[PDB]
RNA sequence: CAUGAGUAACUGGAGGUCAAGGCUGGUGCCAGCAUCCGCGGUAAUACCAGCUCCAGGAGUGUCUAUGAUGAUUGCUGCGAUUAAAAGGUCCGUAGUCGAAGAACAGUACUUGUUUGUAAUGUGGCUUAUCGAGAGCCGAAUAGAACGAGAAGAGUUCAGAGUAAGGAGCGAAGGAGGGCUAGAUUAUUGAGCAGCGAGAGGUGAAAUUUGAUGACCUGCUUAGGAGUAACAGAGGCGAAAGCGCUAGUCAAGAACGAAUCCGAUGAUCAAGGACGUAGGCUGGAGGAUCGAAGACGAUUAGAGACCGUAGUAGUUCCAGCAGUAAACGAUGCCUACGCUGUUGUGGUUAUGAGCACGGCAGAAGAGAAAUCUAGUAGGGCUUUGGGGAGAGUACGCGCGCAA
RNA sequence: UGAGUGCAGGGUUCUAGAUCUGAUACAAGUCGUAACAAGGCAGCUGUAGGAGAACCUGUAGCUGGAUCA
């Protein structure tokens, strides 16, 4: 075998398509969000398919899109899962 | 046999196309087959401009030009000497012509 | 049709494929007992009625020399023609003459004689080889 | 949907016409598992992994300098011990050497193997 | 490829290759239970319940916590559909194109995607009535 | 065993295939020969004979069926871009064909033992001078009885979830389709006003129209078609096909992602739905163009090509019909496969990807031209077998007819 | 139980027939010249009229075209 066949870099990796590897790879992944202000945190999902509202201030932390979802111009998260 | 691999016209991905009329004999040909022509011509000639500087009341002035696009099928075309017969390699050459006037 | 269970889709397809054939159709399908010297029998029996001529096909320039026969067998009347040298001469009108094929797969025209299909083998119950070249008689 | 067992083969036989050492092939069964193993035992192919993607499975393997080529048929013909010379001098090139592998009730065996154990059986592919 | 037309796409999600127990969640076992049969009896489709836990509570493909299937637990629960939800929107698609047909008569295109549309059932139907999921004789609404 | 003796070859050929003569005399496209190709018109190695050679030989020529030739019937093992040959497009039953993982069972499958074959045939040995011949021996096909093995095939399961399918979610894109309400010009026709002699048409002209005022320029109106330029090796649709602007009504394709169900699937006789144009049955309408028909020219003649004019049709609604060079002349699923460049729509660690394309080489392939054509016992349907007659006759099914 | 034979019909295969209409071969007859060169109006496929005869004319399509522009 080759060493490059049998592990590829992690350029390599990157580059595909997350079905066309030796390994099928997760793209979605579970964050801690944290609203302007109140400082309350919300659990979210990336890629959300829902508009999300913050605990008790009711500003809306979360938009989605038809990838990626965005973030309130304000607001910052952290990865959990 | 097969003389040219597009089969002389510019369709591909699409079943019909709309006609057009030939400029010189009328006939029907597709828009994406026909022998297409651009003109830019001046309203008055190159032999009167020097007149024109005496007759015009204005203290500079500009010619009017009129435009055109005029369609061909091959039989009015080749007759008329835009295009013509080309040798086995050349026939692959593709470039812009110039814009008549 | 390759699959290991198609036996039976696979035979009847080859089967009708057969059909294709001229000579498989022409067994199955055709009129192969119409004629006085095929399928049927080797040779034929008849009684002359006619002599007669007939022209060469081009390029060739020639009078061939042929008689027509009434077959026993079928109450048909055919075109035979006559091989040799001075053929012609050995025999009459009402003779017997036994005729035979000219040795194509089917009743086809050979050399240059147009519509022929048979030729002249004995006259009287003698070889026309012999009658010919003079090395036996006419029964009298 | 292809036959597992035919893309095996098309899969190998066209990186050895290309000049690669190794590649992955991406649909694998049961009896693929158990025909490399036969290459393997008889040195025609080096180097086997099985990777379990929970997803059909896929191997890597290292090609030898000494395969020729190998095939499947389709379909898997029924044979009496008495058949199997039949289809030995049609598919492969000599008296010599290469490999007809047949399936039977003691698992895949060679053409030789036949007439040690006395028994026929389905035919599956063969390799030289 | 597609079914009833020339389709080749390729748009799906990853299945994860081990599942483990969502602890970074903010909610027990037996609340994530009542969350679902809440659910279930306001009448949401079963793959409405799984887009509604994975975006609004945090958990991902709705499994590595109660180890057990979502129309399962609804079998267990009592609140089972008359009607596999499947065919239930095969249905529904029919009925709508018969509603425009009846006001629009002149509808190639229409008429056209019926027929497909009709096809799709019988076909999920003899599933179905196979598995005794359905009364034999059973008939679309129309 | 013993007596006499000295007898005993023909059939087909000799230009090529195909072994063996440009030998001598007749005949001059005659008479004949020749399976096929071909010989002969006065210098015939091919006809008719003489003489020498060749081949097989107690035998050799011919006709007729058949097996081989022949991968020109194709299971092994042919073809379908242009030589003959992929159904106009979908749906669909019978039929043929159908994941991974963990287990289970023995009817096919393979094999043992035992039955099952006189003659013929097969492997042998022994005796008629020899050789066929005769006599004796051994094993045997398909088919059946009882055991055995479990890879492939088969059946089941769910702490398993296809670059298999269907349902659903999110943001977006397109001349895809039906309906409602509007639009800038243009071509004709009428009304009225100005002007006062030609307009039209062609390579060149005549029919033809104009003082009842043409042509051209104004203002008014009435209709019925159409959407120029932008506009492309651009987009959409199952194909046929789809190009002005708003509003409205259903369904579909693709993309992103930790949504749900679990084999629901591929291809398809019969059966069913769509199908440019031209045509037909009934209604609405009728600007432009124009089969038929009628003239003017040109020609030996033009019935045609060109010009004047003119009807059915060309548009819409409700139906029938079922053909196209319906063509990229390349069936549908599913694979394995080199590089550079340029598009369209989403997404992006900004490095790239996924779907649908164009172009230019390479390597292989192929009779070449070229490449939807490379590699290959993957699955399923259609289809060809030297030209003609013939996609014709008879019968049958659909259609108002064609 | 039934041979034979009446009388109507069918199913098969052959054969007659005034007259009409195909095809094939016609050494070389009569009238034109439709195709193959831009073949003297570029050719061909479908459909509909017309015509001594090849064929001509409208409508949609194709390049196997005389143009890969
Ligand atoms: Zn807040
Ligand atoms: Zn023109």
């Amino acid at each position: 075998i080759a060493k490059n066949l049998l592990y590829p870099t992690v350029e390599e990796i990157k580059k595909n398509n997350k079905r066309k590897q030796l390994f099928q790879e997760v793209k979605g992944y579970f964050m801690e969000v944290k609203c302007a202000g109140c400082a309350t945190l919300n659990v979210c999902y990336s890629h959300s398919q829902k508009t999300i509202s913050c605990k008790g201030c009711s500003m809306v932390i979360l938009r989605s899109t038809g990838g990626k979802a965005k973030i309130s111009n304000e607001c910052s998260y952290m990865v959990i899962s | 046999t097969k003389k040219r691999s597009n089969n002389g016209r510019s369709k591909k991905n699409r079943g019909h196309t709309r006609c057009v009329r030939c400029e010189h004999c009328s006939a029907m040909v597709p828009n994406d087959k026909a022998i297409k022509k651009f003109v830019v011509r001046s309203v008055i000639d190159a032999a009167s401009l020097d007149d024109l500087k005496i007759a015009t009341i204005y203290e500079e002035y500009e010619v009017p030009k009129s435009y055109y696009k005029l369609n061909y099928c091959v039989s009015c075309a080749v007759h008329i000497k835009l295009v013509r017969v080309r040798s086995r390699w050349e026939r692959k050459i593709r470039k812009e012509q110039r814009v008549s006037a | 049709m390759y699959g290991l269970l198609a036996a039976r889709n696979l035979k009847k397809n080859r089967h009708k494929r057969r059909y294709a054939d001229k000579d498989f159709a022409k067994k199955a399908r055709g009129d192969i007992y119409q004629n006085a010297v095929g399928y049927s029998a080797p040779h034929a029996k008849g009684i002359v009625t006619e002599k007669l001529g007939v022209e060469a096909k081009q390029p060739n320039s020639a009078i061939r020399k042929c008689v027509r026969v009434h077959i026993v067998r079928l109450n048909k009347k055919v075109i035979a023609y006559v091989p040799h040298d001075g053929g012609l001469n050995q025999i009459e009108i009402n003779d017997e003459v036994i005729v035979e094929g000219l040795g194509k797969k089917g009743c086809r025209s050979k050399g240059d004689i147009p519509g022929v299909r048979f030729r002249v083998c004995k006259v009287q119950k003698v070889s026309l080889k012999a009658l010919v070249t003079k090395k036996k008689e006419r029964p009298a | 949907m292809m036959d597992k067992l035919a893309n095996l083969c098309i899969t190998i036989n066209n990186a050895n016409r290309a000049q690669k050492r190794s590649v992955v092939i991406r649909r694998i069964s049961k009896v693929c598992r158990l025909f490399l193993e036969s290459m393997q035992k008889h040195g025609y192919i080096t180097d086997i992994v099985y990777i379990d993607d929970h997803r059909e499975g896929k191997a890597v393997v290292g090609l030898s300098g000494r395969l020729n080529r190998c095939g499947a048929i389709c379909p898997r013909y029924d044979v009496e011990l008495k058949d199997v010379e039949r289809y030995r001098a049609n598919l492969l090139p000599s008296r010599g050497f290469g490999h007809l592998i047949v399936t039977s009730s003691k698992g895949l065996i060679d053409h030789r193997e036949c007439i040690q154990h006395n028994t026929g059986g389905k035919i599956l592919g063969y390799f030289y | 490829a597609r079914m009833y037309s020339n389709g080749k796409g390729q748009s799906k999600s990853v299945t994860p290759y081990n599942l483990t127990y969502p602890t970074y969640i903010k909610h027990s076992k037996e609340e994530i239970v009542d969350v679902i049969l809440n659910l279930a009896r306001k009448g949401t489709p079963p793959s409405q319940i799984g887009n509604i836990l994975r975006d609004n509570y945090g958990v991902g493909k709705s499994f590595a916590v109660t180890k057990t299937k979502i129309l399962t637990l609804l079998k267990i629960a009592g609140l089972k559909p008359v009607i596999p939800e499947d065919l239930n929107n095969i249905v529904k698609k029919c009925v709508n194109i018969k509603a425009h047909l009846a006001k629009y008569t002149n509808d190639k295109s229409s008429k056209y995607q019926l027929i497909q549309m009709q096809s799709c059932l019988y076909r999920v139907a003899r599933y179905y009535k196979s598995k005794n999921e359905l009364p034999a004789g059973w008939k679309p609404p129309f």
